[PDB]
C-alpha cells in the first residue's frame, strides 16, 4: 500500500476535480486530469488539463497548452466571443487514440449581434488536443448562434443554452464521441454524439461556429416526469437491445420524476428501449451509473448510485448513507424489471454512491467486479472508496476493500475516480481518484 | 415552470 | 417535633403558585426524626422557539403571498398556545453562481431579470434577516419586507437556509431551556445535495454556521447543498421539529420527504394553513415537562430521606422525580429529616426549589 503516487496541482486549481487516461498513438499513456480553477498566464482561474505523465513521483504536471485566450471572432454582422473566465476547463476530460477531449462545462459563451446576445451560458466545449500534431481543434455541439429570444419563443424547445457539454463524456467503440449536457433542453438534459474524426476535418481555426454533417443530439421531451431531472447528469455506452449491430446509451438522470431518480436505455438512434426508477426519494438514482456484465453472461447489466440514500435501522432511525442499485438484464429478448440487488454502506453522512468506477475484472478471472465512492465516509469523516466484487449472479453487500482519504478534512477524496485502465500494463486496471479539494490526485495501483 | 417560471 | 404551616397558597391550575405549602416552621427536638408531604403542580404555559424560511425565487413569486401568510398566522397561533415565545425568520433563492444566475449581461448580476426588464434582486445562497426575538411584530414587519428573486432552474437551495437556521444560536436567538421548532416554505423542488455541481461547488455543507456580521451564508458559493441525513442530525441535536409547509401542487414529494426524515411533519401551504397550524399545536400537544427538586441552603448534620407519588398514584421511595409530566398534574414528595442534637445557631432558613422554578419552599426551623 506504499506507492500512494501523488499528483500535486497549484492552489486554488481544484487539480482532480475530473480524471481520465490517454495514450496518444506514439503509446504514451497519460493521466488527464482537469483542475477547473488552474491559473492561466493571465492570474485568472479558467482550468487546466494537466496531461501528467506517468511519474512514481508526480507532482506538478506540464499544463498541456489549451487556448486560453477569449477569441472575439467576427462574422454574419456577428460577434463570437468565447468567455473562459472561471470556464473550469478540466471538469470532465476523455481520450480516443491520439486525441483528447478535454471539456469546459463552464466555458460561458456568447454572440454579440446589436442590441441581443446569445447570454454567457456554460455551453461547454471540449478542446480537441491532438498533441503530436499539435492541432487544438475545437468542439461544442451546444455552440449555436440561436439568440435567446428564438430559445423562449418555442416553450424552450430543443433549448440548448445551458448544456453545459462536456459535463460527462464518453467515446464509442467504433470512435465517435457522445457527450452528456444534463443541463440540455433547460436542464432536462441530452447526449450529444458526433464522430471525432468528422469533427477533426470540419475545424478551422477562429470559426467557433459550423454545423456538424454527423452529429446526433437526443430528442428532447415535454412530459414533466423528465423536467430537472438531468437527464445526461451520467452517461455510459451499452448493448441492451441484443443487437450488437448498434450502440446503446444508458443515461442516469439522478431527479428523474420529482427527485426519484432514474436511469433510461436507449438504442443509438436515441429511443427508449426500457427505463429503471429509483425507490428511495431523494437519494439520487441517476448521480453515477455504470454499464457492465456484472452478471458476466454476455449482456450489460446497470449499476446505479444513490448517494443520499437514508436506510432504516433499529430504534427506527433513518441514517443517511447511501445505496447502489443493480438491475441484471434477462435472457432472450427480454426486458429489464425490480432491482436485482441492492447495496448498502455503513458510515452515516458518507454520500456512499456518488461515484461508481467500473473495475471491469479485480483477480483476473471472470466475474465483473466494480467500485463506488463515499466522498465523506470512515470513522474520521475524511474519505471513503469501497470496491464491490461482483458474482456471476450478481453484487455482495458487503464491500471487499475501503480506501480511507490521506488528505484533510474539505478534500472530497474519491468524488471522481476511474479505473478500467492499466497504467503500468501489469494486466490489472489502476485506480485514480480525484480529491479535488486538496488540489491532488492519488493513483493506487490495486495489487488483487 | 421547467425552468424558474411560473406552471 | 411540631411542623406549623406559615403559606399555604393553594396550587393554580393553570400567583402562579406552583409548589404548595410555601412557607413552613419546623420545631425539632435533639434526635428527632419527623416526615411532611408537599405537593407541585405546573401552571404557567411551555417555552418554544419558531424559525421561518422561506423561498424568494421568480417560481416562489406564484405562492410569495401565501409563505408570508405562513408566518404572521403561525405566531399568532402560538400566542394563543403559550406566552413564552420567541420567533425568527430567514430567507433563500439558490447556490449564487452560474448556471443557477444570469450573468450576461453584466448588469444581471445586479438584475438577473433583464430580458423582462424588471428589476429583481441579486440571488442569495442563505440571507439570515431576523434574530429569535419575543418583538414578534418586528419578526412581521421583517417577514413582509422580503421580495422575490431570480434564478434559473426549477429546483431551489432550501437544505441550505434550513442547515444554517438550526446550525447557530447566537445569530439566529435561540434558548436551551426551550423547544424548537422549525417550518420551512416552498412551491417547487428543493435542491438537494449535489445538485450544486452543475455551478463548479463539490465542497459540501457542514454542521458549522457561516453566517458573519454581513448576515449571509459567507461559504455559499463554496459550500454544496445539504444532505437529508446531515438536516435531520441537526434538527434532532439541537431538538428542533421540522415542518415542510409546501404547496398541493407537488405536496405528495414533501409527504414523501417527511417519510424520509423522522420526527417531521408536512402541511398544505396554500389559500389556508389549516394542515400546517393543525400540526404545530400537535407537535405542542407532545411535549413533556419534569418537576426535580434541590435542597440549598442547609448544613451536612441534619439527614434527610424521601417518598414520591407521581400522576400514576405509584409510591416510589429514592425516586425524587418522575419523567412526562405534563400541564396541571399534582406531585407529591413526602420528605423524613431527622436531626441529631440541638446545635448553638437555634435557628436556620433553607430553601427547596423545583428545578426550572423560580418559586421555592422557604423552610425556617427551630430547635427546643
Ligand atoms: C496552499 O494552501 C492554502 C490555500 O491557498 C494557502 O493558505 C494561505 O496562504 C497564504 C500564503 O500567501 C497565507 O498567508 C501567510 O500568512 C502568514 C501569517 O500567518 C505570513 O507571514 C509569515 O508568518 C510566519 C509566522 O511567524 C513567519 O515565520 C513567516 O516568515 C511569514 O512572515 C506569510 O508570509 C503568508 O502571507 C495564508 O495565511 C493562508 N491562508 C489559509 C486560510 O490557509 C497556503 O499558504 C498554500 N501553501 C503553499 C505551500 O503554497
Ligand atoms: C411518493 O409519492 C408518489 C406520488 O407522488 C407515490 O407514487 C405512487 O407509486 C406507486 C408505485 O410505487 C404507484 O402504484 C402503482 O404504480 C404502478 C407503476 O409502477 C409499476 O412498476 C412495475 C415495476 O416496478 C412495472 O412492472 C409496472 O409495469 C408498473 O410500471 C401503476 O401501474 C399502478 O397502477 C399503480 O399506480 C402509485 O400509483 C403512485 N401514486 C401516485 C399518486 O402517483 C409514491 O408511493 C411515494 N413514495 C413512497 C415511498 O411511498
Ligand atoms: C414516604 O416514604 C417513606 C419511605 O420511603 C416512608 O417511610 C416508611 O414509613 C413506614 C411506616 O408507615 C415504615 O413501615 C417504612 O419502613 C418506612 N420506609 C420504608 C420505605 O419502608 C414515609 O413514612 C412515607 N411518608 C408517608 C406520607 O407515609
Ligand atoms: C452491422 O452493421 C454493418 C454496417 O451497416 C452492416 O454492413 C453489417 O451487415 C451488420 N452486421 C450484422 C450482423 O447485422
Ligand atoms: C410519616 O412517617 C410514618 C412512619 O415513619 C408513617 O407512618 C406516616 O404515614 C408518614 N406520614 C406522616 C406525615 O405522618
Ligand atoms: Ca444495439
Ligand atoms: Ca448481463
Ligand atoms: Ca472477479
Ligand atoms: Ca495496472
Ligand atoms: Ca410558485
Ligand atoms: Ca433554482
Ligand atoms: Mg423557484
Amino acid at each position: 500500500p506504499v506507492q500512494l503516487t501523488f499528483y500535486a496541482g497549484p492552489n486554488g486549481s481544484q487539480f482532480g476535480f475530473s480524471l481520465d487516461f490517454h495514450k496518444d498513438s506514439h503509446g504514451r499513456v497519460a493521466i488527464v486530469v482537469g483542475a477547473p480553477r488552474t491559473l492561466g498566464p493571465s492570474q485568472e482561474e479558467t482550468g487546466g488539463v494537466f496531461l501528467c505523465p506517468w511519474r512514481a513521483e508526480g507532482g506538478q504536471c506540464p499544463s498541456l497548452l489549451f487556448d486560453l485566450r477569449d477569441e472575439t471572432r467576427n462574422v454574419g454582422s456577428q460577434t463570437l466571443q468565447t468567455f473562459k473566465a472561471r470556464q473550469g476547463l478540466g471538469a470532465s476530460v476523455v481520450s480516443w487514440s491520439d486525441v483528447i477531449v478535454a471539456c469546459a462545462p463552464w466555458q460561458h459563451w456568447n454572440v454579440l449581434e446589436k442590441t441581443e446576445e446569445a447570454e454567457k451560458t456554460p455551453v461547454g466545449s471540449c478542446f480537441l488536443a491532438q498533441p503530436e500534431s499539435g492541432r487544438r481543434a475545437e468542439y461544442s455541439p451546444c455552440r449555436g448562434n440561436t439568440l435567446s429570444r428564438i430559445y423562449v419563443e418555442n416553450d424552450f424547445s430543443w433549448d440548448k443554452r445551458y448544456c453545459e457539454a462536456g459535463f460527462s463524456s464518453v467515446v464509442t467503440q467504433a470512435g465517435e464521441l457522445v457527450l452528456g449536457a444534463p443541463g440540455g433542453y433547460y436542464f432536462l438534459g441530452l447526449l450529444a454524439q458526433a464522430p471525432v474524426a468528422d469533427i477533426f476535418s470540419s475545424y478551422r481555426p477562429g470559426i467557433l461556429l459550423w454545423h456538424v454533417s454527423s452529429q446526433s443530439l437526443s430528442f428532447d421531451s415535454s412530459n414533466p416526469e423528465y423536467f430537472d431531472g438531468y437527464w445526461g447528469y451520467s452517461v455510459a455506452v451499452g448493448e441492451f437491445d441484443g443487437d450488437l449491430n448498434t450502440t446503446e446509451y444508458v443515461v442516469g438522470a439522478p431527479t428523474w420524476s420529482w427527485t426519484l431518480g432514474a436511469v433510461e436505455i436507449l438504442d443509438s438512434y436515441y429511443q427508449r428501449l426500457h427505463r429503471l426508477r429509483g425507490e428511495q426519494m431523494a437519494s439520487y438514482f441517476g448521480h453515477s451509473v455504470a454499464v457492465t456484465d456484472v452478471n458476466g453472461d454476455g449482456r450489460h447489466d446497470l449499476l446505479v448510485g444513490a448517494p443520499l440514500y437514508m436506510e432504516s435501522r433499529a430504534d427506527r432511525k433513518l441514517a443517511e448513507v447511501g445505496r447502489v442499485y443493480l438491475f441484471l438484464q434477462p435472457r432472450g429478448p427480454h426486458a429489464l424489471g425490480a432491482p436485482s440487488l441492492l447495496l448498502t454502506g455503513t458510515q452515516l453522512y458518507g454520500r456512499f454512491g456518488s461515484a461508481i468506477a467500473p473495475l471491469g475484472d479485480l483477480d483476473r478471472d471472470g466475474y465483473n467486479d466494480i467500485a463506488v465512492a463515499a466522498p465523506y465516509g470512515g470513522p474520521s469523516g475524511r474519505g471513503q472508496v469501497l470496491v464491490f466484487l461482483g458474482q456471476s449472479e450478481g453484487l455482495r453487500s458487503r464491500p471487499s476493500q475501503v480506501l480511507d482519504s490521506p488528505f484533510p478534512t474539505g478534500s472530497a477524496f474519491g468524488f471522481s475516480l476511474r479505473g478500467a485502465v492499466d497504467i503500468d500494463d501489469n494486466g490489472y486496471p489502476d485506480l485514480i481518484v480525484g480529491a479535488y479539494g486538496a488540489n491532488q490526485v492519488a493513483v493506487y495501483r490495486a495489487q488483487p | 415552470x421547467r425552468g424558474d417560471w411560473p406552471c | 417535633s411540631e411542623a406549623r404551616v406559615l403559606e399555604d397558597r393553594p396550587l393554580s391550575d393553570k400567583q402562579v403558585t406552583q409548589v404548595s405549602p410555601q412557607r413552613i416552621a419546623l420545631r425539632l427536638r435533639p434526635d428527632d426524626s419527623k416526615n411532611f408531604s408537599i405537593q407541585v403542580r405546573q401552571v404557567e404555559d411551555y417555552p418554544v422557539d419558531i424559525y421561518y424560511l422561506m423561498d424568494l425565487s421568480y417560481s416562489m413569486k406564484d405562492d410569495l403571498w401565501s409563505i408570508q401568510n405562513l408566518g404572521t398566522k403561525l405566531a399568532t397561533q402560538m400566542r394563543k398556545l403559550t406566552s413564552n415565545l420567541r420567533i425568527g425568520f430567514g430567507a433563500f433563492v439558490d447556490k449564487p453562481v452560474s448556471p443557477y444566475m444570469y450573468i450576461s449581461p453584466p448588469e444581471a448580476l445586479e438584475n438577473p431579470c433583464y430580458d423582462m426588464k424588471t428589476t429583481c434582486l441579486p440571488m442569495f445562497g442563505y440571507k439570515h434577516v431576523l434574530t429569535l426575538t419575543d418583538q414578534v411584530t418586528r419578526f412581521n414587519e421583517e417577514v413582509k419586507k422580503q421580495s422575490v428573486s431570480r434564478n434559473r432552474d426549477a429546483p431551489e437551495g432550501g437544505f441550505d437556509a434550513i442547515m444554517q437556521a438550526t446550525v447557530c444560536d447566537e445569530k439566529i436567538g435561540w434558548r436551551n431551556d426551550a423547544s424548537h421548532l422549525l417550518v420551512f416554505t416552498t412551491d417547487a423542488k428543493t435542491h438537494i445535495a449535489l445538485d450544486g455541481r452543475l455551478a463548479g461547488i463539490v465542497q459540501p455543507n457542514d454542521g458549522q454556521c457561516h453566517v458573519g456580521s454581513d448576515n449571509h451564508y459567507s461559504a455559499s458559493t463554496t459550500m454544496d447543498y445539504p444532505s437529508l441525513g446531515l438536516m435531520t442530525e441537526k434538527l434532532s441535536q439541537k431538538n428542533i421539529n421540522l415542518i415542510f409547509a409546501v404547496t398541493e401542487n407537488v405536496v405528495n414529494l414533501y409527504q414523501n420527504y417527511s417519510e424520509l426524515i423522522p420526527g417531521t411533519t408536512v402541511g398544505v401551504l396554500s389559500m389556508d394553513s389549516s394542515n400546517v397550524l393543525q400540526l404545530i399545536v400537535d407537535a405542542y400537544g407532545k411535549i413533556r415537562s419534569k418537576v426535580e427538586l434541590e435542597v440549598r441552603d442547609l448544613p451536612e448534620e441534619l439527614s434527610l430521606s424521601f417518598n414520591a407519588t407521581c400522576l400514576n398514584n405509584e409510591v416510589i421511595p429514592g425516586l425524587k422525580s418522575c419523567m412526562g409530566l405534563k400541564i396541571g398534574d399534582t406531585v407529591s414528595f413526602s420528605i423524613e429529616a431527622k436531626v441529631r442534637g440541638c446545635p448553638q445557631e437555634k435557628e436556620k432558613s433553607f430553601t427547596i426549589k423545583p428545578v426550572g422554578f423560580k418559586d421555592s419552599l422557604i423552610v425556617q426551623v427551630t430547635f427546643d
